């Protein structure tokens, strides 16, 4: 059973000598080694240490190489021999690692045997060119009513979830991942500097509430070396860039791009590189810029010339949702302002709405989406235009609501409706909502079916309406979940459904 | 035999040169006679040909260039086990209580790797505490990490002495107290308190006070973990109390530049996040056993944005933010209910009535905060009646969060109160539902259960 | 490390010795300067803060058996820059530079036991075909090799030991 | 629960398989150290010196 | 250990002539050019505040008289200047 | 013992440190400014009678010796976030804050309650003072809250009114 | 199933102790191509137990 | 030439210092004659350990009503006086 | 004939060493055969001893420590005039569009004095 396979491993062996460059470790400190030798070292090459650890050749100085250790470093010593591999950093890619949890090197930490990757990709790659890229005009439904109505996400867009601590940034991202269980959009969650028990709690939620089969989990815990944290997101992008170049849509979430920036700062300062504004290195913009501009939608010519004529009429994409943490809501800090310039829309999650219990605590007016309504499906586009105006009018008329009454009934109506649409756009954490369910709930608000129900029952009203609609008119829900189409016949049918439901509870 | 010589002594940092064969590896210990005093050095860097740069685990005074150094080929190793119970030790695990030898069976190295991702164990076994505000706003499970954040003088120590009283005495498992950078008087007062209460036989104490050279304050936290990890690997449930996580990072800052490192954002070391991570990822509950830990976190200048408190916020299951405002107003414990939270505050894992009460309380207090400056400038008469109502209920809720502690009796001259979790929910729900709207604010201040609020209301 | 400050002086000396056809003399002159620079009293004179002119006279006088062009200047200019501890590195720099111009490689071979001098001559001619230099083998008898040989050719190496293959197979398992 | 037990099966197999691998190669090292002759060292080297 | 402005051809000239005064004290050679600041070698008869005449009709103003080099600022377009002028 | 200006010591140590070329930290102070003041202040202590008897080789028995310290710090414009104030505030057993506003208003000594604390507290008082002083500590802190909150209400509840007057009396 | 896989590993361990006798002599000649000495099979059983 | 006296800085200490103005090195500056010290002591020493302490239960009276009522000081405490100029 | 060698690579900063007669002027452009591609460097500073410090006008990954560098005598020169209309170009004046080669008659340097 076992040992005939070990015999086979004895058979699969190489007995002849081969030749390479060899270096000597001069110094070891804080995860950085200085290597004398390696005249053939090159920028970004992998150096093989004893113990099957790699280092990355970062500084090439005139007489020494500065390399960062990707692992436990403390047992390395002066005078050890390090061999030069010739490889720029590669990671496994494929469907075989779809559904598993790996580290930055792509080795599985799952504990569930080895990978069946189809091949390897370079962690560093250039983004698709200007002419190779196509306009974003397909939806990614996040399943939250507020985001999908006001701040729509399209297949290829790069939205930013920016907020303070403990405001639901992770909750929103993983709910986005969970809603992809049945779309063709594969999903990737990159956990940078998260603590391992938090990651484990998330992964268990992903299997329990739905499917971890469609998600690749990349992990670099806070105990691992800064080199592994820094690179992690690029390794995840190489795994998502595999699907993009094959013709299939994908969605990658990068959790704390601020922690990646911190890791790069540590590496840069230990390599003595000149400091900038917050001690961050000069190229800290060129870190996130070159990371996020790989998230793209790509035309059929490119995907047909990449695959060499296997898919023919497809257009691949890779949507990105980076997550950033501001400190006391400072939006002018260096890393936040870089990322806000690089991305195209942000979902700003304000903290005092979250403390107020309006979860998810999205803040309209400061949260925008630069791709516009070309990413929305048509029914969600028709039923959401007024919502933005109604909330804008509620912002200004909220000041009056605090202390005053016996205003004009025009205003009174407008304010009330604002306060109840605000009440409508909140939902429980692990309940995602399909387009038909969101649609009809927005229609109920927009056509005024709530205007007499403008009281605390709105939560019960929505739950009852969703149950009733499922009980009686599910072929409409199938037709809307298929098409997202809207017309006079749909408008009338939605009226008929709402008119009937009011007669019930 | 001795094998190295001292070549530099700049402040607390000592450089030793060795033969280019058998240079000491990183984190090893070394030994030198500082006169009659045996001095330990810890290796921090292998730099250049044959040289190592090191930190003194003791005073650097009295060292000469050219002294002989002997390399111990292991890290700093400390006694671990039952023999550590009831004994005060220093960072090196030497007794400082004058009761004699430790008598240890086994010794363990203080530098070890954290548990692997597949070893971690999930728990939601909620602990109950007497403290109303904490059990309402930030309940925490057995096996979780709790952090008490505050600036100077807000109640971190008094809270931790109360939590030690309430949790540890019911706990039948062994406990560790790590006094990182503690005041020597407070360490003596704690030792005597435990000795009188007769709970000293189940606590091991490691103390590294403020007066000690930076290496001691740097490494004493790891000796605390190494003892707690021995108990966890025996399979016990352990309570670990750490007096300040901040003065570990600060002990790193002091020596970082002399180690040649380029400075970072607020003068901190470049390795602040890794130094915090490597320590805090060992404090976990595995499948074999559970560590439950309560940490106090100093907040420099009372700004929660400073890198040091800012990073440690991301490691903790519950975070009880104390605030200087509430302490200055004289409400004790000074917990901010809006900033503090727990990941165990879920309707699924707490009772759904608990969750609804918590959401109500937070919503009300947030609604008070925005009204505060409006009343201050434009006056209370320019509120409306439903706001005048919610501002009253807000004041009643903000009084009922206060509580007398048995360990904060010496300061105030009053008995100490323990409230059960159920009574806390029942009271705050009653206040929000207005069943006590007619009682004055002082009828809720410094009281136990709401039955005691009506008894004191009767006396009022 | 002094290698970087050695490089300008080692290049200036090596560039100069070929202008005057005395590389072979310069090499032993520098090996001399490297041996005296190790002396325990000379290192105290070097650390002793004399002014460079009088220190230069205090070194040039003690090393008088050197040409005017060679000794009295290289030692003085390195002494003004305080580089004289670089001299053991200036030596190796000089040698390497020579081996470069002379198209030579100081190949090392390592083995558990002596080679048959047919094995070794084959190794020479084959390394001279692998490289493009006249090789100069030197062997080492290391018992950990157990069998086979290691060939090290500067920064490049060629492992033929059984121990390396044994530990490679132990990881193929 | 079936998938969780299958993970423990693979891990226990792998740990035994690595133990026996280490024993096998340590024995092969001793065999190499003792079973050798100069004409066999030269036979190996004559595969080497071709390159 | 930074290289204090001494470099191999200049060192070879000092090896050949241990006393530097064989060249006239009125002339020197540019040893570095960095964003407008220029660094001359030689000019033992230059004083602070002089008008050092570059090739072309350009001037540079002596600002630092160091032990072995003069530091000057170029008045005009500096990009045309090389080592060894 | 009274240390007149631990601030000017910190300044002298900074001058020595920089002239010696040690690496500067925040505000240019060396990192062992915390170690300077902490090793200095933890020397002030009370020691048990066994320590006294051991030290004096038996001459003095039955007595606990003590050293009390009162370090002084100057802050610029009341900025507590500066480096040296932060260190000393972290080391000491309490604070007395003296304020320009109170001093100009004529409250001299210009102590601000609620921003000053004693962590030894009631243990360091006579029983009479302990008893009388407990009520004062809360009364002034809550009085400043009520005095801020009710600047503009011309009429007030006499419960609150009573407190307000009493607070002005104790002030 | 955890106790099952435990006892299954215990049954395997003795049978792999037989297979690992074979592998030491097979691989130690594989690594030198030339066959190992039949005589030198002495001290191989030390590996066994 | 500098010799190295192998001794750390020590200061005159005793009862005879009460009433005397002294510089950091122990030299009187009041001009009232020499000191009457009870031997010397070392300037840089270490503090008593945890086991050697005793708790603080004795008051030291300021005499100021605000301090001694609200912010009491005991014999062994380390009170900080902070503020502006 | 290519007359310089790379001596350092630190991120995007490349340092190259030339003979003392051949040292580039300050804004000259240099070209390296990185991998199979050609990498343009723009000189920024003339350090002493024939080393010039340069910024890579492209990806720096894959550069070894001994590659030969060719010294162009002009700065970066770009196609100008009517042929550029309708075309998208990069910094170096190369088509990022796929329409084809720009039929320019003249190439001008990007650096000059104001009127
Ligand atoms: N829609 C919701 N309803 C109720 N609770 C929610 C909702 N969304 C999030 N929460 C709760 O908010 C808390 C914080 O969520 P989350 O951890 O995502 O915030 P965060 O911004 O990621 O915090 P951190 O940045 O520290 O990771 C969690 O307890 C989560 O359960
Ligand atoms: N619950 C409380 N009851 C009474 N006094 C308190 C309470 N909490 C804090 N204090 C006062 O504030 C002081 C400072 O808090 P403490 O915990 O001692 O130091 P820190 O908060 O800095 O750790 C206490 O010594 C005491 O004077
Ligand atoms: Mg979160
Ligand atoms: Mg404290």
């Amino acid at each position: 059973e076992i040992s005939e396979l070990i015999k086979q491993r004895i058979a699969q062996f190489n007995v002849v000598s081969e030749a390479h460059n060899e270096g000597t470790i001069v110094s070891v400190s804080d995860g950085v080694i200085r290597i004398h030798g390696l005249a053939d070292a090159m920028q970004g090459e992998m150096i093989s240490l004893p113990g099957n650890r790699y280092a990355i050749a970062l500084n090439l100085e005139r007489d020494s190489v500065g390399a960062v250790v990707m692992g436990p470093y403390a047992d390395l010593a002066e005078g050890m021999k390090v061999k030069a591999t010739g490889r720029i950093l590669e990671v496994p890619v494929g469907r075989g690692l779809l559904g598993r949890v790996v580290n930055t090197l792509g080795a599985p930490i799952d504990g569930k045997g080895p990978l069946d990757h189809d091949g390897f990709s370079a962690v560093e790659a250039i983004a698709p060119g200007v002419i190779e890229r196509q306009s974003v005009d397909q939806p990614v439904q996040t399943g939250y009513k507020a985001v999908d109505s006001m701040i729509p996400i399209g297949r290829g867009q790069r939205e930013l979830i920016i907020g303070d601590r403990q405001t639901g940034k992770t909750a929103l991202a993983i709910d986005a991942i969970i809603n992809q269980r049945d779309s063709g959009i594969k999903a990737i969650y990159v956990a940078i500097g998260q603590k391992a028990s938090t990651i484990s709690n998330v992964v268990r939620k992903l299997e329990e509430h739905g499917a971890l089969a469609n998600t690749i989990v990349v992990v670099a815990t806070a105990s691992e070396s800064a080199a592994l944290q820094y690179l992690a997101p690029y390794a995840g992008a190489a795994m998502g860039e595999y699907f993009r170049d094959r013709g299939e849509d994908a969605l990658i979430i990068y959790d704390d791009l601020s922690k990646q920036a911190v890791a790069y700062r540590q590496i840069s300062l230990l390599l003595r590189r000149p400091p900038g504004r917050e001690a961050f290195p000069g190229d800290v913009f060129y870190l996130h810029s070159r990371l996020l501009e790989r998230a793209a939608r790509v035309n059929a010519e490119y995907v047909e010339a990449f695959t060499k004529g296997e898919v023919k009429g497809k257009t691949g994409s890779l949507t990105a949702l980076p997550i950033i943490e501001t400190q006391a809501g400072d939006v002018s800090a260096f890393v936040p302002t870089n990322v806000i310039s690089i991305t195209d829309g942000q979902i700003f999650l304000e903290t005092n709405l979250f403390n107020a219990g309006i979860r998810p605590a999205v803040n309209p007016g400061i949260s925008v989406s630069r791709v516009g309504g070309a990413a929305q499906t048509k029914i969600m586009k028709k039923l959401s235009g007024g919502i933005r105006t109604a909330l804008a009018q509620y912002r200004e008329l909220a000041a009056f609501s605090q202390f005053a009454s016996d205003l004009d009934d025009a205003t009174r109506k407008q304010l009330d409706h604002g306060q109840k649409v605000t009440e409508l756009l909140k939902q429980k954490q692990y309940a995602p909502m399909s387009v038909a369910q969101q649609s009809l709930v927005l229609f109920a608000a927009e056509r005024g079916y709530l205007a007499d129900v403008e009281l605390s029952k709105i939560g019960s009203f929505e739950a009852a309406l969703l149950a009733y609609v499922d009980r009686d008119h599910a072929p409409l829900m199938q037709e809307i979940n298929q098409t997202g189409g809207y017309n006079d016949e749909i408008e009338g049918k939605l009226k008929g459904i709402l008119d009937s439901f009011k007669a019930t509870q | 035999m001795a094998t190295g010589k001292i070549v530099q002594v700049i402040g607390a940092v000592v450089d030793v040169e060795f033969p280019q064969d058998a240079v000491p590896r990183v984190y090893d210990a070394l030994e030198v006679q500082n006169g009659n005093e045996r001095l330990v050095l810890e290796v921090q860097q292998q730099l250049g040909g044959g040289i190592v740069r090191t930190i003194a685990m003791g005073s650097s005074d009295g060292l000469r260039r050219g002294l002989d150094v002997k390399d111990l080929e292991h890290p700093i190793e400390v006694p671990v086990g039952k023999a550590t119970l009831g004994r005060i030790m220093n960072v090196l695990g030497e007794p400082v209580d004058m009761k004699g030898e430790i008598g240890e069976e086994e010794r363990w190295a203080i530098h070890r790797a954290a548990p692997s991702y597949e070893e971690l164990s999930n728990s939601q076994e909620l602990l109950e505490t007497g403290i109303k505000v904490i059990d309402l706003m930030a309940p925490f499970a057995k096996g979780g990490k709790v952090g008490l954040f505050g600036g100077a003088g807000v109640g971190k120590t008094v809270n931790m002495m109360e939590l030690i009283r309430n949790i540890a005495i019911e706990h039948s498992g062994y406990s560790v107290f790590a006094g990182v950078g503690e005041r020597t008087r407070e360490g003596n007062d704690f030792y005597h308190e435990m000795t009188d209460s007769n709970v000293i036989d189940k606590v091991s104490l490691v103390y590294g006070q403020m007066n000690e050279p930076p290496g001691n304050r740097l490494r004493v936290a790891l000796t605390g973990l190494t003892m707690a990890e021995k108990f966890r690997d025996e399979g016990r449930d352990v309570l670990l109390f750490v007096d300040n996580i901040y003065r570990y990072t600060l002990a790193g800052t002091e020596v970082s530049a002399l180690l040649g490192r380029m400075p970072s954002a607020v003068g901190y070391q470049p390795t602040l996040a890794e130094e915090m991570g490597v320590l805090q990822e060992r404090i976990t509950s595995t499948k074999t056993g559970s560590i439950t830990s309560v940490q106090a976190v100093y907040v420099p200048a009372d700004d929660l944005t400073d890198p040091s408190p800012a990073t440690t916020f991301a490691h903790l299951d519950a975070t009880v933010v104390l605030s200087r405002q509430i302490a200055s107003l004289g409400i004790y414990p000074a917990v901010d209910p809006l900033d503090s939270t727990s990941r165990q505050l879920d309707p699924l894992v707490v009772g759904q009535e608990h969750y609804d009460t918590a959401r109500g309380v937070q919503s009300i207090l947030q609604r008070y905060q925005e009204l505060k400056d409006i009343i201050a400038i434009l006056g209370m008469d320019e509120l409306s009646e439903e706001d005048k109502l919610v501002v009253a209920r807000a004041r009643k809720i903000q009084r009922f969060l206060s509580q007398p502690f048995f360990v904060a009796e010496v300061f105030t001259g009053s008995p100490g109160k323990y409230v059960s979790l159920k009574d806390t929910i029942r009271g705050f729900k009653g206040i929000m539902e207005g069943e006590y709207d007619h009682l004055p604010e002082q009828a809720f201040y410094m009281v136990g259960s709401i039955e005691e609020a009506v008894e004191k209301a009767k006396k009022l | 490390e002094f290698i970087t400050v050695a490089r300008p002086y080692a290049k200036a000396a090596f560039d100069f010795a070929v202008e005057h056809q005395s590389v072979e003399r310069w090499q032993d002159m520098l090996a001399f300067a490297a041996e005296v620079t190790k002396n325990e009293q000379m290192a105290e004179l070097l650390s002793g803060a004399l002014a460079p002119e009088t220190l230069a006279e205090s070194f040039i006088a003690v090393a008088g058996e050197q040409l005017d062009e060679n000794g009295q200047n290289l030692i003085r200019v390195m002494a003004e820059n305080g580089r004289l501890n670089a001299l053991p590195d200036v030596l190796e720099q000089f040698i390497h530079l020579r081996a470069v111009s002379e198209a030579t490689a100081e190949v090392d071979v390592i083995s558990a036991a002596a080679l048959s001098e047919q094995q070794l001559a084959k190794i020479s001619a084959a390394m001279e075909k692998r490289l493009s230099r006249k090789v100069k083998l030197n062997a080492k008898i290391d018992k950990s090799v157990m069998a086979g040989v290691i060939i090290r050719a500067g920064d490049m190496v060629i492992d033929g030991s059984v121990r390396g293959r044994l530990e490679r197979l132990a990881d193929v398992l | 629960a079936q998938a969780e037990i299958e993970a423990e099966r693979k891990r226990a197999r792998e740990e035994l398989r690595k133990q026996v691998a280490i024993l096998a190669v340590a024995g092969a090292e001793k065999i190499i150290e003792r079973s050798v002759d100069e004409a066999a060292n030269s036979d190996i080297v004559d595969k080497l010196v071709a390159e | 250990q930074l290289n204090s402005t001494e470099i191999s051809e200049l060192i070879k000239q000092r090896i050949a002539q241990f006393n530097v005064v064989s060249e006239a004290h009125n002339e020197g050679t540019i040893v570095s050019v960095s964003d407008g600041v220029i660094r001359i070698h030689g000019l033992a008869d230059a004083m602070q505040g002089e008008m050092i005449s570059l090739p072309g009709n350009r001037y540079a103003i002596a600002l630092n008289l160091e032990r072995d080099s003069v530091g000057a600022v170029v008045m005009g377009p500096y990009a045309d200047l090389a080592e060894g002028m």
